[PDB]
């Protein structure tokens, strides 16, 4: 991760294995309530 | 009254071979400099 | 006229083969092309000029009383979903090929002074003629997708020419956000353009009204619904045309090149971001609720955008702020319905934009001889007064067309620009005495911006002492660096005005409206009446009068103050001297932010999902190193275990 | 119409492949090599368009080259080869863009001998998946560019080669075998042990059987095309990686796994498709708006437009899952276009690279102060890849959009979401486009310029190769029907056989 927060615009700082599992959750959570969405929603 | 593709790729075909055959002849920079040299990418 | 009328297509299509050549000699004959600067430019301008010989004769023709002639191209076919493109002459779309390729020749005629000092003067004129034919296909357009596919190509043609240079960092970063700003508008015209072939069934403008009106008041549609459908086709011209959430980019439009800022506020839009919304006023004429929305954020931009050109010090920078307000001025008088009144003050506009657009561009070759190339802005080493005193014919035509955009007297404004101040003060006079308001100050900042730089004393001495340049030397003080290239262009983009001096007067605005027929027939029209149309235009003439008399005593003291000024309104004044901060709300939010949400969509992806994949790669190793360990030597404990299985499978199988 | 077209095509480049270390002259360098290894190439060319514009028989549904021969009459399979409209314009793709990616591996004096091997046998190995209408060849052919692929990521690849090549053989092996489950699951269904491509179509299947093999296959083709959670093989494999070599990756062996997509989960599998087919527009939804901010984050040159080649393959899940000739039409002209942008972005990152030396998008800036006619070219292609008009990148997403919300079989407040969410595409496609032209050749901040980045040129075949592909996306851009009409009456069969089954 020390190369994905090259001197360049990156680095906002929240690389910590606190954030990684948390924005996971949202990500993750996103494309399966889609999912689930789809097969109730559309027929 | 669509404009058929076959008169147009048969008449694209043997100005594409011709000049595949005549531009391989035609480069630079990759024998004189070239310090990528053997391996490809590295 | 059947030579003339079905090779109406050739419009397009011969000045993009003035591209499609010197493009094809730049990329694999450069050594040659780049030396023959002086032909080329002929070459590509000779493909416009007969391109403005077939249009001085089809817009001539339309006015002597021909019919409106269409012609339809299958273009993507499936069952049952048809895409057509070709084109259609409308004395609309005819109007509009007349002025993109009259200022378009005018521009080129215009690039041989602005440079040739250049090494990039052939590659611009490719980018010129490239300009050209993408807007020449806009405006004759006849479909949704037809204006679609050409305007996707005039913001490339924009973002290209903003980074002309690209060895400026600043004219890098400028020429990304006219990208991604328009492609906004170009997300919300996608949508509303997918979302009217759904409703409707057809992607023609004429055959898009009717077909809405028949489903509003049947029953299939909902009134709430339909109505986001034409607000998302209009989020397209609120983008190209610099409406309010997507205005940002054009300070740094003026990055680029002087001759490009002339033909991208002529061309791409007061064009573009106009003529889609007339175009599509079979759709927005059966729905009030989106012409109000129409009208309320061009009015708030003829307010928004007048304030900012005030304490501009940059001249470009002042002209870019202004035609955000003069679009926002014209695209209200669209949503207010009057708008063969906004369409005959886009004429005047774009051939005074221009005027005062080139006419700056001889100010900066001029400035160029006693200062450096750094700064453009209002005058500072031998400061800000003088240019007019040195009398040049590049000073007085940026005068008269400042004159013509307040509405004084003797000129034009006082026949096109008035008439949608009295169409606006019938139906919401509350939101819209706001235009009245800026009308003395869009008089304010076009004069403020005239005696400062062309009536005082600029030559004399240096404040800052450091130019240092031979191509500073050579650069021509005493505004004679002006060329013979400018004498015909500064000339000849003020006799169209002479004609408008005759065409668009009280007895023919009502000739050219006769002309301007919106989808129907019928005119719709609150009242006009013939005492009060004149003290309504008499006091509208005075705010225009005397708002430049607050500026003609304001900027000629010297210092920019009456009593209590110079310590200013500090509140107010640190929104227009820092640009409203509207810069910084999409910085620090959206830009910061999509770069915070991009990250950790990468940090999921080489961490969670790979991380499994490098988990059935882990899982599987250790297993190989923990049955590796099965065996040991020892070959007794190899015979237990074909011992054991003996005793295992003889209590497996038996039951 | 006797001879053997496909049968020749398919094999002619592994029979000519094998004449490499019979070829004089190892006198240094691989030259000879070189001119034997192009000129075989587009011969082979040449024999797709003379079998096209002569035996090809366009707006006629079905296969037009058709030549059943027994192989093993054991097993049941045979060796069956023909053309349909879902292939015929794939067929040509790959011998257009292999030629070009001989053309392209050109400055490789690594291993020339084994180099132009694989790519002739890989050649093959692409041509053979299209063409043939069996199931036991279908997954021969599939694996039959396992090991060439392995070894062209291995010997001639960045760094991370390795680590990129085994994640990839292990990860579509380890994939390809729900092709033979799949494909042994049909084939034994009923009474008849059939494996042509044909009777498996034209049997009658279960519903609840027809779910397990729509799964199966999911994941079979849900690698290959990176939909999007099994996707990880790619940018490894794509991100260390030589131009020539990526050409055939992104270009061509993303195409196998739409095409199958089309081929045997639409025909085959119809009310296994009518079922589970909304997932496949939210996996197509998602394809695209991963990649696109997966891409922006990255700083790794490569590995931009590598994560980029997903997001354009979002629009083909829209448009296979849509039930309408304009979807599926602008699903298979999505294959075609993007092969012809994805090769055209892909050489000129390595021929940025052969030049500068780092891919890693810090050290550069002012790259097109020095080299302009690749600032000229990267640009246009770039922009190809914007779905601008006038290229074939928009007409190919114009008729997804269109093709999906004019479809009578999802409910309105589903098809007013995804069009809004895929059309978010549209906004983010350029924000990471434009920003890597921004931070390498915009600029005045130059590199060291001493130690590394002592060159910079452009070659004059190198503008060619460009200028090649730049040629049929803007010719297919500017008149779709140039395309449209090979696979007009082949794709309107595949919607005919969906719409009977659709309320379901």
């Amino acid at each position: 991760a020390t190369d994905f927060n090259r001197g360049i615009m990156k680095f906002d700082g929240a690389d910590s294995p606190a954030m990684i599992a948390i924005s996971a959750v949202l990500i993750l959570g996103f494309i399966a309530g889609l999912i689930w969405w789809a097969l109730h929603t559309a027929y | 009254a669509v404009i058929s593709v076959k008169p147009i790729l048969l008449a694209m075909t043997p100005v594409f071979i011709l000049l595949c055959l005549f531009f391989g002849t035609r480069n630079g920079f990759y024998d004189t400099d070239q310090y990528h040299g053997n391996g490809s990418a590295h | 006229m059947e030579p003339l009328y079905q090779y109406a297509w050739l419009i397009p299509v011969l000045p993009l083969l003035g591209a499609l050549i010197v493009g094809f000699g730049l990329i694999a004959f450069s050594e040659t092309t780049s030396k023959l600067r002086r032909p080329s430019a002929i070459f590509i301008m000779a493909l416009m000029a007969i391109a403005m010989g077939h249009s001085l004769t089809l817009f001539w023709s339309q006015v002597q009383g021909h019919l409106p002639y269409t012609q339809m191209i299958e273009w993507a076919a499936a069952g049952n979903l048809h895409i057509a493109m070709g084109y259609v002459i409308d004395p609309l779309a005819a109007l509009m090929l007349v002025i993109v390729t009259t200022v378009a020749f005018l521009v080129m005629l215009y690039s041989d002074g602005y440079m040739a000092h250049d090494p990039g003067y052939v590659r611009f004129f490719a980018y010129l003629s490239l300009f050209g034919s993408s807007m020449l296909g806009l405006v004759v357009s006849p479909n949704l997708v037809q204006v679609y596919i050409f305007w996707e190509l005039v913001g490339m043609c924009s973002y290209l020419l903003i980074g002309f240079w690209y060895d400026r960092k600043s004219a890098a970063e400028a020429a990304q956000k006219a990208f991604v700003t328009n492609r906004v508008g170009d997300f919300g015209l996608l949508l509303g353009m997918v979302g009217l072939f759904w409703a409707t069934g057809t992607f023609d403008f004429a055959g898009m009204g009717d077909r809405l009106t028949e489903l509003v008041n049947t029953g299939l549609l909902s009134p709430s619904l339909a109505a986001i459908l034409a607000i998302l086709v209009f989020l397209g011209p609120v983008a190209k045309s610099a409406q309010f959430p997507l205005h940002v980019w054009l300070p740094d439009a003026m990055e680029g090149p002087t001759p490009i800022s002339a033909l991208i506020h002529a061309a791409t839009m007061v064009a573009a971001g106009v003529f889609l919304i007339a175009r599509m006023f079979p759709v927005f004429e059966q729905l009030p609720q989106v012409m109000t929305t129409i009208a309320w954020t061009g009015a708030f931009t003829a307010f928004m955008g007048a304030t900012i050109a005030i304490t501009q010090n940059d001249i470009k920078k002042s002209l870019a702020y202004s035609t955000i307000s003069q679009l926002g001025y014209m695209v209200m008088g669209m949503g207010v319905g009057a708008y063969s009144a906004g369409l005959f003050h886009l004429m005047t506009h774009a051939y005074f934009k221009a005027m005062l657009f080139l006419g700056s561009g001889s100010v900066i070759h001029s400035m160029e001889g006693v200062v450096g190339h750094n700064p453009d802005l209002a005058q500072d080493m031998r400061y800000m007064g003088g240019l007019r005193k040195y009398m040049p014919i590049t000073g007085a035509t940026f005068l008269v067309g400042c004159l013509a955009i307040s509405g004084v007297p003797p000129f034009a404004g006082f026949w096109s620009k008035d008439e949608i101040l009295g169409a606006v003060f019938h139906a919401n006079p509350a939101m819209w005495l706001l235009t009245w308001l800026t009308a003395g100050l869009t008089a304010f900042y076009m004069f403020r911006m005239y005696f400062m730089t062309f009536e005082g004393k600029f030559r004399n001495v240096p404040p800052e002492r450091q130019e240092h340049h031979d191509h500073h030397s050579h650069h021509a003080a005493v505004p004679h660096e002006s060329p013979w290239t400018m004498t015909l262009p500064l000339v000849v983009l003020a006799i169209p005005s002479t004609l408008i001096g005759f065409v668009g007067t009280p007895f023919n605005n009502l000739f050219e409206v006769f002309i301007h027929a919106p989808g129907e027939e019928k005119v719709a029209e609150h009242a006009v009446d013939l005492t009060e149309f004149l003290i309504l235009g008499g006091s509208s003439v005075g705010i225009g009068l005397m708002g430049i008399t607050v500026a003609y005593l304001m900027y000629l003291k010297g210092t920019p103050s009456p009593q209590a000024i110079a310590k200013a309104i500090q509140p107010l004044y640190q929104f227009s001297l820092h640009k409203w901060y509207f810069d910084e709300l999409y910085e620090a939010v959206f830009i910061k932010g999509c770069r915070r949400l991009a990250r950790q969509v990468l940090e999921v992806d080489y961490n969670v999902v790979d991380g499994v994949v490098n988990l059935t790669g882990f899982v599987t190793m250790v297993t190989g190193e923990g049955l590796k360990y099965l065996q040991n030597g020892r070959a007794q404990f190899y015979a237990l275990i074909v011992l054991l299985a003996v005793l295992g499978f003889v209590i497996f199988s038996v039951q | 119409s006797t001879f053997p077209w496909l049968t020749t095509i398919i094999l002619f480049p592994i029979v000519a492949a094998l004449a490499i270390p019979f070829i004089p002259d190892p006198t240094g360098k691989g030259r000879p090599i070189r001119w034997y290894a192009l000129a075989v190439g587009l011969i082979d060319f040449a024999l797709i368009v003379y079998a096209f514009t002569n035996f090809y028989d366009l707006n006629t549904p079905g296969m037009q080259l058709w030549e059943s021969y027994d192989w093993i009459p054991e097993i049941g399979l045979r060796w069956s080869v023909g053309a349909d409209g879902l292939s015929m314009p794939l067929i040509l793709l790959t011998g257009f863009i292999t030629t070009l990616a001989i053309l392209a591996a050109w400055p490789v004096t690594l291993k020339p001998r084994l180099f132009y091997f694989l790519m002739l046998a890989m050649y093959g190995g692409q041509i053979a998946v299209f063409a043939v209408q069996d199931m036991l060849v279908f997954f021969l052919a599939w694996e039959l560019e396992l090991i060439p692929v392995y070894l062209l990521l291995a010997i001639w690849g960045g760094h991370k080669r390795q680590y990129a090549a085994t994640k990839f053989i292990l990860y579509t092996a380890g994939s390809s075998l729900f092709i033979l489950v799949a494909g042994l699951a049909m084939a034994f269904y009923g009474d008849t042990v059939s494996f042509d491509m044909q009777t498996l179509a034209a049997k009658d299947y279960a519903l609840g059987f027809q779910l397990l093999v729509y799964a199966g296959f999911l994941v079979a083709y849900g690698v290959k095309l990176p939909i999007v959670p099994l996707h990880t093989w790619l940018p490894d494999a794509h991100g260390e990686a030589t131009a020539p070599v990526h050409m055939l990756l992104a270009g061509i062996l993303l195409k196998m796994g739409g095409y199958a997509l089309i081929r045997m989960n639409v025909d085959m599998l119809p009310a296994a498709h009518a079922k589970f087919a909304p997932v496949l527009v939210i996996l197509g939804v998602v394809n695209i708006i991963y990649a696109a901010l997966t891409s922006y984050a990255q700083r790794n040159l490569k590995r931009k437009i590598a994560y980029s080649s997903i997001s354009h393959i979002g629009f083909v899940l829209i448009g296979i899952a849509s039930f309408t000739n304009l979807g599926m039409s602008g699903a298979v002209l999505q294959m075609v276009s993007h092969g012809l942008i994805g090769a055209s972005l892909f050489f000129l990152v390595g021929a940025t690279y052969d030049r500068t030396h780092t891919l890693i998008l810090e050290e550069m800036g002012g790259v097109g102060q020095k080299m302009k006619k690749i600032f000229a070219m990267f640009t246009a292609c770039s922009l190809a890849s914007l779905a601008l008009p006038g290229m074939s990148g928009f007409v190919a997403e114009l008729m997804v959009f269109i093709g999906f919300a004019t479809s009578d079989a999802y409910s309105l407040p589903f098809r007013v979401i995804v069009v809004f969410l895929a059309a978010v595409g549209v906004i983010l496609t350029p924000i990471y486009l434009l920003s890597m032209l921004r931070e390498i050749f915009y600029g005045p901040e130059n590199k060291e310029l001493v130690e590394h980045e002592a060159l910079v040129d452009a070659e004059p075949r190198e503008v060619f190769i460009i200028a090649c592909l730049l040629v049929p996306i803007i010719g297919i851009g500017l008149y779709p029907k140039l395309l449209t009409q090979i696979y007009d009456a082949t794709t309107g069969q595949v919607i005919a056989r969906a719409r009977e089954v659709l309320p379901t």
